[PDB]
DNA sequence: TCATGATCATAGGCGGTAGCGTGCGCCAGACAGGG
DNA sequence: CCCTGTCTGGCGTCCTCTCACCCCTATGATCATGA
């Protein structure tokens, strides 16, 4: 899930007590700055199907 | 030394029945090493006669018929 | 004077030291700690109030709501202890808490809440403690054992020698908090100073000093002195105090006042320091090479350029002096960095530091804690304030603050639970002082650094962990809901609290199953100081030093009672007089020896207060005033024994029994046994079993009554008085009038505990030992328990022993026993086994317990009733049917193959809804009838006591001698009597009587409810049938008997009566030991116990001779008085002139089977007293009778030692170890036989036995030992056919477990095969 | 502890003496526990390094064996020749010092009669065939092993000797523990080994070697005393001489390393510049 | 395994395989319905870490657990160490026709024989007794013979004295240190429940009689009886293999 | 007849808006730090 | 590249006997009672 927030002044362990928290997209130790490809160049989709998986 | 002399064998079942089994089986896996049951403890593992007592006469017969 | 049960059989007592402090209540650790835990405790601490006031008030995530705390309260348990052990529930009490919710408004958190709500809430069930000191967790009586762990506070250890392989010792300073993050300062071989937090990555230590907002100038102001250089007209002169120059070789000629003081090439002597400080020399002259390496303290800035001349903590060169000299600075502050005095450890540490201000230090600490993430100044401030400086995540206790102030030489032992700046700076100062060479390091095993937790503190900690999980739930829910509509029981839930405390009391490493087969084993399992468990060390890792007795275990922890094996010295047992201090340390009594006189005041010393003073040894001779009769007396000063003068002593020990525990103070003649054999004797005395009729110890220590009464197996009288009705079931005491309440008229009923199962399958019985009409005093035994007799402690039985080799049947350690022992039924112990049978719920329908059973006939079903369950009383064999059970297929319960017995008790529990069959209704009618009769007899007996009170009141004041019994007895109130105390008392007794009437109504209704209701049970079970078999195991060749000194042995042959060596009177000896176990296994105490036991029986035989001839009481009085005086200055001093001619006959009725003799531990009966007591009887002086032989009938040469030894049967029997298997069941994953005895299994032919058969030439034996007999399934069916057809031959095949090895290696990416 | 226990078990022991006895006893028990823990693992590693070695031939056919001499620590002879060369096949055939007269042939098992005939003639060093110097590929021949221990005859072709060897070494591991001059006793000839000696001005024999070993040859050939002799030690005797008992024949300084010479001449300084190579440190309270 | 409570406390392997199959099915579904650009990566990291938990748990950083602190068992924890297939199931096995009890002295024995109970000798030697019963013709099938020797009628003790007679057993003390720790005797039937063991022989076992327990094994086949008579008998091993000292020293 | 409340049955992996870990020890061989 | 320190992997007796313990908590759905 895509969430907008700001890292340093608001430290995470305070906000930990809630959901939305498994961990960042990383590919590495640091919380990786993610692209928003859907937001920027891929807004409206799911024409794959509505297969309603299985 | 005796633990390194026992881990450095041409028979991976002896060196697996002794200390670390992971390192011995990976080295013998990538080397394609081929045990031939070679003495006492591999034959205790596999369930046949020890080549020491009466099984020594049996193993001389078996090796002579090879 | 003596109590009335002490006039039954008064034990003869040797012993010389007059006691001054009696043995305390031996179960005070458990009971006092758990009373400290659960009690309404004001002023905050300790108890549950500490947890409820440290985790509350829960305040929300800025939603202005707050859940604060009021009080708590425990209701009564729904089940008392007996119903709880029968049914199987926890013995718990519900914990009601009064919580309050307040909800603040907007723009004013300092403003008024709009609404509050205070209410009762249910959370958890904490299990209570029984009066014995034990818990009942799931019907099984368990003990939580005290833990010995490290005391919170600072600790300056020294990693000696081993590191860096160059002998340079390190020094670390571990701050041990009670709860929070650890902190280890240390050194390194480059002499830098390194901090670490919770064994994580390592940083240079001064990075935390910047984190406390210290500039570097202030740091060098703290950790070093200053050296002043004044530039006054000539070569940059110096202020010099010569104490820094103690042993330093100068680089020039130090002169002052026109006088040469110090020469170049020499050092400054101490007398040259005296010269320079006597002449008051201040300014001396230095060269240009003297300040070549002096380290500046603070920053100097040039006023013109505004730049930095030289940075702080920098050595000075020529150009730096040239820069600061022409800028206008005349004062130069440097540091003194010596080789021996003050190393520049802080200076090298600051030179390794990359950081420069507070922010960079907080960033680096935040980065070593949580690796690889963006720090922010707010996050770094929050983390470093929540490591050490917050009331939440960091808390030294009061113990921690005491050790932290004491080990830093502070004054106030009170402080906050959090650290501060001065605390860490004092830790670094003391660490640098230890590195400099002054002061000492602290050892670990010293008992001033080992605290004792107990039941209360550990239950408080587990309950606190439950509360922080629930505050992690309440902080979630409180600011994420609609307010005000909810109440504080919809928020807080009882699942984590009850789960935490139930997991601690249920399965911890210290909440262990009580070894209960003996009163001694109970009372020494409850007093145990275990070092293991959470927070302590582990068995297979550590170590050497902790398994060793430190010099400060003297009088706190017993040195000789510890289990041998893999954990020696970790499962320490606490001593006799050893209390526990206010903080948790150990303390022991002493006697304050003022300057000449031993004052009889007791005075408790801890483990560190003992070291400073000087303590006299326990048995030092003193002449009736306290004046020490020698002028050199053996004492111990600072952990080291020595010989001191008469009146430099400050304390004396109280009694000579205080080094040992209660396990090893019932051993007579302990000072004669070598310590290994005393250890094995104490451990086997714990492992005894109760016999059928326990006798007494003839040679005891007088400590038996403390262990019997101060445990919970006997029925101690609460209020004294006169016995009214004795029975094998109950005992009724009528309370004396000078001990009695005005109301609640009162005659007490003791319901004894008859034949029921213990934990070790023994038979915990209680027998009444009082007669009828007999007076009893307050604090006195009424009913003996298991292994007790008249209030004493009788573990085994005392038998006639002889030390001689007898034809090899006692070769190594074996014991040879006459048939006279087994004929008298005197070791015949009684065991009880519980066999359960559940009616589960499966497919095709539920099960059947009824007796309409297939595949069986008359011969099985004759021992069952018409509803499957065996009768009560049917003596069964091994393999009959007890409960008949058939599934939608015979699955009836059977007696396991081997054991006999007699079914004594059958329980049937029914899950509610299921149809009760006819026998469950029979048990329901039976228990209804029993409880009906019992409560009706409660009402009748207490009404009889009440009417006896009415008769006692109406003796005076309007007495009616004839008119009293003309009317019915329930109206004894409206007789002629005015308004006095007597009509008031009759009104109070009418109040009591109507209370008993309505109470009897409501309690009989509640008891019918308890019998009639069902019970909550397992998921999917109909009914549980429990049957109690009662085996009676006698004795046989193979059991283990042992004395009380380590003389073990398997009894090897049960001889006839005739073969025994007899003496020239006629009596056969009962047991023939082996003499050769004495000089090697040095337990010489058993031979003194043997001789003194023969003396005791000689006095008993003379009493039996003087009483069997029907002699008058005068001669009995004469002889009993001569046998009770007989010694040196002793403590007993009895006289029979105040026993009045009827007690003397009954005392001789109790002495005729021998005279009991007390022998205290280290103040016992010497050799000459045993000789003088063997001279009172007509026995030979040397103790040795000449003995004839039974076989040959001719005399043994060189007369042998006979006497009585008190020998114990241990419960390592031989028909519990013996096992045999031809072909049984086989395991599932690897087709090998199962393991154990209950599972019908085979013995493990282990690896070293495979080596021992490779070592011979046995090849076919090993092939069938690991292919045919064990693993290969087709091989073993071929083998079984071949054996029952007579063809001894094996078809080998392959082990199936090798195919399992192939599948497990093959299930990896590895391709193992079998070639050719 | 400097104040001993002056009381025995027949008399009493008071409290402190029994406490000190408890120090000793619990130290012993913890030693036995961790001692067993190490001993079992030692037996495991030895039977897993040997594990395989089976007596698989009947004669290898080599000569080179090890030299069995009685061990000499420097006092009494600890382990004699009969208890070392009992039952092991000789490497080179022993010739009695009636040289070119054979006493035993070179493949004779030395049982008890032969060991007594070795003790009578005082045989120096029976060079004998050891297992470590064998020649059998994939196993050990029968003659280089020796007598079948636990029996009397030679070892049978087949008995796994690695396993019995590893058990015999590791089995007493339970019993084991875990945590100025040269004074002569006997009398005989004097032997020196690996010595570079020279004559002093006093007439004695001084040594210029650390590797000097002194030996006492007895009357019949063997050695009953051996002494490691330090560097630059001074002998009161020489090589091949005769001494008496109780006579200290050597003396040195264990604190000082002597730099004694060979030729007689003046002493000068070469490459010894004062201030750098040598320093001026005057001994203050003595003078020299 | 069932624990007889309506639930299955599962083995650790099924938990590990279940985790791999959960994570793999979720990764197949996420590769099906398209991954959000730089997204089809976290799920593959999770799958790699679950397989590394299955093949060798704990070798990668912090191991997993089911309950509560103890790390659960992977495949390499079933092959390695103690409690694994090399040292617990393949080099030393549990063995049928065996029994164990407490030892005692009985000095009336010759040194090639030991006392052994009637109950142990009847339970070790069952199929021998079955063979003698249907060879002498006292039971038709095997089931009648089994019920005869379960009832212990008066004839099977003669059968048992006719099968013990020249048939060795192996006695074994539980810490076998050297090769004299396994020896072979010829049994003598004892009324009682202990193993009477010759005293001189107890020099080799390092066995006193303060509660020691020894285990007896039976050689089934014929070659094993000859090896327990010619190689391992108590009269043959009178010398130790460590030296030439006798091991029958009178104690 | 409809709505609300209470009780019973069935269903998953730090619990939380952080931090827990802390009392083994040796050897050994590779990986890397310092120079 | 040549040491020299750190790091993380290995390993730490055998056989037997006994005992306990082996989800509870939360959410959703259905049924009953009251308005
Ligand atoms: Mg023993
Ligand atoms: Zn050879």
């Amino acid at each position: 899930l895509f969430v907008e927030f700001d890292p340093e002044v608001i430290h995470t362990t305070t906000i930990n007590a809630t959901r939305g928290v498994s961990h960042f997209v990383r590919f590495g130790a640091s919380p990786a700055i993610v692209p928003s490809a859907v937001i920027h160049q891929l807004s409206v989709y799911k024409p794959k199907d509505i297969v309603d998986p299985a | 030394g005796i633990t390194k002399a026992s881990l450095a064998t041409e028979s991976f079942i002896s060196a697996a029945s002794f200390q670390e089994t992971t390192r011995v089986l990976t080295e013998a896996a990538v080397a394609g090493k081929r045990d031939e049951l070679r003495g006492l403890k591999e034959n205790v593992i596999v369930g046949r006669l020890i080549p020491a007592g009466t099984g020594y006469a049996y193993h001389q017969d078996r090796m002579r018929r090879r | 004077v003596y109590s009335y049960t002490e006039k039954k059989r008064i034990r003869k007592d040797f012993g010389k030291r007059p006691q001054v402090l009696d043995v305390p209540y031996l179960l005070s650790i458990q009971l006092d700690s758990f009373q400290k835990f659960i009690e309404q405790d004001p002023e905050g601490q300790y108890g549950l109030e500490a947890a409820f006031r440290s985790v509350f008030p829960i305040q929300s995530y800025s939603g202005n709501s707050e859940l604060q705390y009021v009080s708590y309260r425990l209701g009564e348990p729904v089940f008392d202890v007996q119903e709880c052990q029968i049914r199987g529930v926890t013995y718990s009490a519900p914990l009601r808490v009064k919580l309050r919710l307040v909800i603040y408004e907007r723009e004013a958190p300092e403003g008024t809440v709009k609404d509050i709500k205070e209410q009762e809430v249910y959370m958890g069930e904490i299990p209570l403690m029984t009066d014995n000191g034990t818990f009942v967790i799931n019907g099984t009586e368990r003990v939580i054992v005290s833990q010995l762990h490290r005391s919170p506070g600072v600790f300056f250890d020294s990693d000696k020698g081993k590191t860096h392989s160059s002998g340079k010792v390190l020094y670390n300073a571990r701050i041990i908090p009670y709860r929070g993050s650890w902190l280890d300062f240390e050194f390194d071989p480059k002499d830098n100073l390194f901090v670490r937090i919770d064994r994580r990555r390592k940083l240079p230590a001064t990075i935390i000093l910047r984190a406390l907002n210290y500039t570097t100038e202030q740091i060098l102001d703290l950790f070093f002195e200053k050296v002043i250089f004044e530039i006054r007209d000539n070569k940059l002169q110096m202020e010099l105090v010569p104490e820094r120059l103690r042993g330093e070789t100068a680089s020039f000629d130090i002169e002052a006042n026109g006088k040469v003081y110090v020469e170049k090439g020499r050092r400054i002597t101490a007398r040259h320091i005296r010269q320079l400080e006597k002449d008051d020399v201040k300014l001396i002259e230095v060269p240009v090479e003297y300040i070549a390496g002096k380290v500046v303290a603070k920053d100097y800035i040039d006023e013109s350029t505004g730049e930095l001349i030289c940075a702080a903590n920098m050595e000075l060169s020529l150009d730096l002096l040239a820069k600061l000299s022409q800028s206008g600075h005349k004062r130069i502050e440097t540091l003194f960095t010596n080789d021996l005095d003050h190393g520049p450890y802080i200076s090298e540490t600051l030179r390794v530091d990359p950081t420069n201000d507070r922010l960079s230090a907080l960033v680096e600490i935040y980065r070593m804690m949580r690796p690889g993430e963006p720090p922010t100044r707010e996050a770094a401030e929050s983390l470093f304030e929540n490591l050490f400086f917050s009331e939440d995540r960091y808390d030294l206790s009061a113990v921690g603050r005491m050790k932290f102030n004491r080990s830093l030489l502070r004054e106030e032992i009170e402080g906050s639970g959090i650290l501060s700046k001065d605390d860490i700076i004092d830790v670094m100062k003391k660490l640098i002082d230890i590195r400099n060479g002054k002061g000492e390091v602290d050892d670990i095993d010293h008992l001033g650094n080992r605290r004792i937790r107990s039941v209360g503190e550990m239950a408080e900690n587990q309950f606190r962990v439950g509360l922080v999980r629930v505050e992690r739930a309440v902080k979630e829910r409180l600011s994420l809901g609609d307010l005000d509509t909810l109440m504080p029981q919809d928020m807080i839930n009882a699942k984590p609290i009850s789960a935490a405390v139930k997991e601690f009391f249920g399965s911890s490493q210290l909440s262990q199953f009580m070894d209960q087969n003996n009163p001694l084993s109970e009372i020494t399992h409850k007093r145990r100081i275990s070092a293991l468990g959470p927070g302590g060390l582990t068995r297979e890792r550590a170590g050497f030093e902790v398994r060793d007795v430190h010099p400060t275990h003297y009088g706190r922890v017993c040195p000789i009672e510890t289990p041998e094996g893999p954990n020696i010295g970790l499962i320490n047992s606490l001593s006799v007089y050893a209390q526990t201090n206010e903080y948790g340390f150990l303390e022991t009594p002493y006697r304050k020896v003022t300057d000449g006189v031993v004052t009889d005041e007791i005075h408790y010393l801890s483990a560190i207060e003992e070291g400073n003073y000087v303590i006299a040894q326990a048995n030092s001779n003193l002449d009736e005033e306290g004046h020490f009769v020698e002028d050199l007396v053996t004492c111990r000063s600072k952990g080291e024994s020595s010989l001191f003068s008469r009146d430099q002593v400050d304390y004396m020990d109280v009694s000579t029994q205080q080094v040992v525990s209660v396990g090893a103070s019932l051993i007579p003649f302990l000072e004669h046994d070598d310590a290994n054999r005393a250890l094995m004797g104490a451990n086997m005395q714990r492992q005894a079993v109760p016999t059928l009729r326990a006798d007494k110890p003839l040679v005891g220590t007088g400590m038996e009554r403390a262990v019997a009464v101060d445990s919970g197996v006997t029925a101690v009288a609460k209020r004294g008085g006169v016995v009214q009705y004795v029975d094998a079931s109950r005992i009724v005491i009528k309370v004396n009038e000078d001990e009695m309440y005005p109301g609640e008229a009162g005659i007490d009923i003791y319901n004894l505990t008859k034949y029921t199962r213990s934990n070790q399958n023994t038979c915990i019985n209680q027998m009444p030992c009082v007669s009828l009409g007999e007076p009893v005093e307050r604090g006195d035994v009424l009913a003996d328990g298991p292994s007790t007799d008249l209030g004493e402690l009788a573990l085994g039985q005392n038998m006639r022993v002889a030390f001689m080799p007898w034809n090899g049947y006692n070769f190594e350690d074996s014991i040879l026993v006459s048939e006279r022992v087994v004929q008298e039924d005197r070791f015949t112990t009684i065991h009880i086994q519980e066999l359960a049978c559940v009616s589960r719920d499966t497919k095709l329908g539920p099960e059947e317990i009824t007796a309409d059973i297939p595949n069986v006939g008359e011969a099985a079903l004759s021992k069952l009733d018409e509803s499957g369950i065996v009768y009560i009383g049917a003596e069964v064999t091994g393999g009959d049917i007890l409960v008949g059970k058939v599934t939608p297929k015979d699955s009836s319960l059977r007696v396991p193959n081997g054991v006999s017995g007699t079914v004594i008790d059958v329980q049937v529990f029914t899950r509610d809804g299921v149809e009760k069959d006819k026998r469950a209704l029979e048990i329901e009618e039976m228990q209804l009838k029993q409880a009906k009769k019992d409560l009706s007899e409660e009402l009748q007996i207490l009404e009889a006591g009440l009417f006896s009170r009415i008769r006692a009141v109406l003796v005076a004041g309007g007495v009616e001698a004839e008119k009293l019994d003309k009317l019915p007895r329930d109206r004894w109130l409206e007789l002629g009597l005015t308004d006095e105390e007597k009509q008031n008392q009759l009104e109070q007794l009418a109040e009591q009587y109507d209370e008993l009437k309505h109470e009897f109504e409501k309690k009989l209704e509640a008891k019918r409810r308890k019998i009639t209701q069902g019970d909550d049970l397992a998921p999917g079970v109909l009914k549980i049938v429990k049957v109690y078999l009662a085996v009676k195991r006698r004795i046989q060749p193979g059991d283990k008997m042992a004395g009380r000194h380590g003389n073990k042995g398997v009894i090897s042959k049960i001889n006839p009566i005739e073969d025994m060596p007899y003496d020239e009177n006629g009596t056969p000896v009962d047991i023939v030991l082996n003499p050769l176990g004495v000089p090697s296994r040095m337990n010489i105490g058993q031979i003194l116990e043997t001789h003194l036991g023969m003396a005791a029986k000689g006095i008993g035989d003379k009493i039996n001779a003087m009483l069997k001839q029907q002699q008058e009481v005068a001669k009995l009085r004469e002889f009993i008085q001569r046998a009770y005086d007989l010694g040196a200055d002793v403590r007993q001093k009895v006289d029979l002139s105040t026993f009045s001619d009827e007690e003397v006959m009954r005392l001789a009725e109790n002495l005729r089977k021998g005279m009991p003799i007390a022998t205290p531990v280290f103040d016992g009966a010497k050799e000459a007293e045993i000789k003088e007591l063997l001279k009172l009887g007509d026995l030979p002086t040397s103790g040795q009778i000449r003995l004839y032989d039974g076989r040959t009938g001719e005399q043994f040469e060189r007369p042998v030692t006979v006497g009585y030894m008190y020998m114990l049967k241990l419960n390592h029997l031989v028909d519990d170890k013996m096992h045999a298997r031809s072909t049984g069941s086989y395991s599932l994953v690897t087709q090998q036989p199962l393991g154990g005895k209950a599972q019908f299994g085979g013995q493990r032919f282990g690896e070293m036995e495979v080596w021992a058969l490779e070592a011979y030439g046995a090849a076919y034996t090993l092939q069938e030992m690991l292919t045919v007999k064990s693993d290969d399934v087709n091989g073993r069916t071929k083998m079984y056919k071949n054996i029952v057809d007579g063809n001894h031959q094996m078809e080998p095949g392959m082990p199936e477990s090798f195919n399992v090895l192939l599948k497990e290696i093959r299930s990896l990416g590895i391709n193992i095969e079998l070639e050719d | 502890i400097e104040t001993p226990i002056t009381a025995n078990f027949r008399e009493g022991l008071n409290v402190l003496q029994y406490f000190i006895s408890t120090h000793g006893a619990r130290k012993g028990l913890a030693d036995t526990a961790l001692k067993t823990a190490n001993s079992g693992y030692l037996t495991r590693r030895l039977v897993d390094v040997a594990q395989d070695l089976v007596v698989t031939e009947d004669d290898c056919g080599t000569h080179e064996g090890i030299m069995m001499t009685p061990v000499i620590e420097g006092g009494d002879v600890k382990e004699p020749l009969r208890d070392r060369v009992l039952g092991r096949v000789t490497a080179e055939d022993v010739l009695k010092p009636g040289t070119a007269d054979i006493l035993v042939p070179r493949n004779t098992l030395l049982h008890e009669q032969w060991c007594d005939l070795l003790e009578e003639n005082s045989v120096d060093a029976v060079k004998v065939r050891s297992v470590v110097s064998c020649d059998t590929d994939f196993g050990v021949c029968a003659h280089c092993y020796g007598r079948d221990l636990a029996r009397g005859h030679i070892i049978n072709k087949g008995e796994a000797i690695g396993v019995i060897a590893a058990q015999s070494i590791g089995e007493p591991g339970t019993q084991l523990t875990m945590r100025s001059s040269i004074q002569v006793k006997n009398k005989g000839s004097i032997k020196l080994s690996n010595v570079k000696s020279v004559v002093n001005s006093s007439g004695k024999l001084v040594i210029t070697s650390r590797n000097t070993e002194l030996k006492l040859i007895d009357e019949f050939g063997r050695t009953k005393e051996s002494y490691k002799v330090p560097y630059g030690a001074v002998l009161a005797k020489g090589d091949g001489e005769q001494v008496a008992g109780g006579e200290t024949v050597a003396n040195w300084d264990p604190h000082t390393m002597p730099v004694i010479t060979e030729v007689s001449g003046f002493v000068r300084f070469t490459d010894m510049i004062d201030g750098q190579t040598i320093t001026r440190q005057t001994d203050e309270l003595t003078g020299l | 395994v069932p624990l007889d409570g309506g639930r299955f406390a599962t083995s650790d392997l099924n938990d590990l395989y279940r985790r791999v199959i959960n994570r793999n099915n979720r990764l197949k579904r996420l590769l099906d319905l398209a991954a959000p650009d730089i997204i089809v990566r976290n799920e593959k990291r999770m799958l790699q870490e679950a397989v590394d938990a299955l093949l060798d748990n704990g070798r990668r950083g912090r191991a997993i657990t089911g309950s509560n602190k103890r790390p659960l068992k992977s495949l390499a924890d079933m092959i390695k160490g103690k409690q694994g297939r090399f040292r617990q199931n393949l080099l030393g096995k549990r063995v049928d026709y065996s029994g164990r009890s407490v030892i005692t002295v009985g000095p009336y024995l010759r040194l090639h024989q030991c006392g052994l109970p009637k109950k142990m000798a009847l339970e070790l030697f069952k199929p021998f007794i079955y063979g003698k019963l249907e060879l002498r013709g006292l039971a038709t099938t095997i089931k009648a013979a089994k019920k005869m020797v379960e009832r212990e009628e008066a004839v099977v003790w003669d059968i048992l004295d006719e099968v013990i007679r020249e048939h060795p057993v192996l006695l074994n003390r539980a810490p076998t240190l050297h090769r004299l720790g396994i020896q072979a005797f010829e049994p003598v039937l004892i009324e009682g429940k202990a193993i009477q063991l010759h005293p001189l022989v107890c020099a080799a076992y390092n066995a006193d009689f303060d509660g020691d327990q020894m285990a007896v094994h039976v050689p089934l086949t014929l070659e094993a009886q000859l090896e327990a008579r010619a190689l391992m008998m108590s009269t043959n091993n009178i010398l130790s293999p460590a030296n030439g000292e006798p091991i029958i020293v009178p104690s």
